[PDB]
């Protein structure tokens, strides 16, 4: 995990090689490619309560938000098993309205 | 790592504070208080300079 100790881009394996005299390494690196921009809030309000990411960030496509994960684009929809809750949305910087879906009440018709 | 992609300081922060163990509610319900202590910070290393 170390920057830039085995390559550029984020390390995944490296091969050794012998040279005459010293040692070649083929590292092998993950480098992240075609970004998109996007809106972004840090919490999100719902019932007078602050939910936040459990990992990822919360990002807009212009009328819908989702969380992903944040190297790579994958967007999914903000349940309460994607966030935790802590506080009332008086507090954050920032703060946006939506809402955060429940699984068991619309399973319980 | 790569190309520079832009996120919000006071989000790149609260990664900060995960990569240390703190949860990122800590760093948002505390912002103006952490603000001010780095501020204080910097401008005590100016006058010993
Ligand atoms: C943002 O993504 C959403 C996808 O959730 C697009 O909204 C539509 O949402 C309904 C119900 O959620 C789906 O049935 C549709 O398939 C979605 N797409 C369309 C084209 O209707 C929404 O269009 C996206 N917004 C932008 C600006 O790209
Ligand atoms: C990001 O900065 C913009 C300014 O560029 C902020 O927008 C202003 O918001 C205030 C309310 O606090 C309004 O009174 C101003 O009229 C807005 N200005 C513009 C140019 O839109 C925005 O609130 C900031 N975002 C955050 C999260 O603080
Ligand atoms: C997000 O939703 C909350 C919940 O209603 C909004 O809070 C209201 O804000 C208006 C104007 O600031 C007040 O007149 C109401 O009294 C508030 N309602 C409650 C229940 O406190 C909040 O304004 C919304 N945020 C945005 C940006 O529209
Ligand atoms: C955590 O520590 C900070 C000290 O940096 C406290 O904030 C200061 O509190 C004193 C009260 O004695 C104020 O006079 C200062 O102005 C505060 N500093 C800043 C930068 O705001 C803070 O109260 C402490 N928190 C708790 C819960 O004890
Ligand atoms: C994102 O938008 C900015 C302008 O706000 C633009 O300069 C940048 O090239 C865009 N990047 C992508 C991937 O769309």
């Amino acid at each position: 995990k170390r920057v830039d100790f085995c390559g550029k881009g984020y390390h995944l394996m490296s091969f050794p090689q012998s040279a005459p005299h010293g040692v070649v390494f083929l590292h092998v690196t993950y480098v992240p490619a075609q970004e998109k921009n996007f809106t972004t809030a840090p919490a999100i309000c719902h019932d007078g309560k602050a939910h936040f990411p459990r990992e990822g960030v919360f990002v807009s496509n212009g009328t819908h938000w989702f969380v992903t994960q944040r190297n790579f684009y994958e967007p999914q929809i903000i349940t309460t098993d994607n966030t935790f809750v802590s506080g009332n949305c008086d507090v954050v910087i920032g703060i946006v309205n939506n809402t955060v879906y429940d699984p068991l009440q619309p399973e319980l018709d | 790592a790569g190309a520079a992609l832009q996120i919000p300081f006071a989000m790149q922060m609260a990664y900060r504070f995960n990569g240390i163990g703190v949860t990122q509610n800590v760093l948002y319900e505390n912002q103006k208080l952490i603000a001010n202590q780095f501020n204080s910070a910097i401008g005590k290393i100016q006058d010993s300079l």
